[PDB]
């Protein structure tokens, strides 16, 4: 493709920062997915959603975000707001129509990304939802597979013992 | 496997 502008490293930068007033401006429907060709081909909805943007998030779905859109490693926007624990974002992700059970290049899900990094609560989001704990990655790791010892919380959960 | 974009 032709790359970015200037302007389109304004958005990718007003999304990641949370100024919203800014991607207001400079959302179009030729720059809403726009990539982070320096980066790692994050779009502004991948940015927003990994850094906590929820107002920015709100504003790129009701504009015309691709939720479905793949970085350079295949991750959608919803494995970065699991990644990094950020559920009302997951949960606004999920109400749009994200795929729960999304396979980036490595068949990591959400849910595994969420269990890594033991994030309880977005384990349990997940699985409200229709995550599949079973699901291998291409190490043939389950998302109990990457849960640390000490989340005992989380091991609980996917082994079906939680309250 | 590269870390995705985010902070948290
Ligand atoms: C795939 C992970 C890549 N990664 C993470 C690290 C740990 C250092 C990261 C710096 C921590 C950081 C980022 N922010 C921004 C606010 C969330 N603040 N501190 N190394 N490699
Ligand atoms: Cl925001």
């Amino acid at each position: 493709g032709s790359g970015n502008s200037e302007a389109d490293r304004q958005l990718l930068e007003a999304a990641k920062a949370g100024d919203v007033e800014t991607v207001k401006k400079l959302c179009t429907v030729q720059s809403v997915n726009c990539r982070d060709i320096e980066g790692r081909q994050s779009t502004p909805l991948h940015f927003a959603a990994g850094y906590n943007r929820v107002s920015v998030v709100e504003y790129l779905l009701q504009h015309g975000a691709d939720v479905h859109a793949k970085d350079k490693g295949g991750l959608v926007p919803l494995h970065n707001a699991c990644s990094y624990g950020h559920y009302e974002v997951a949960e606004l992700l999920v109400k749009h129509g994200a795929v729960v059970n999304v396979a980036d290049l490595w068949k990591f899900t959400p849910l595994h990304e969420a269990a890594a990094k033991g994030k309880y609560e977005i384990c349990k989001l997940l699985l409200q939802h229709g995550a599949d704990p079973t699901k291998k990655n291409r190490d043939g790791n389950t998302p109990l597979d990457l849960v640390k010892d000490g989340d005992t919380d989380i091991q609980d959960l996917l082994r079906g013992d939680a309250a | 496997r590269e870390a995705g974009d985010g902070a948290e």
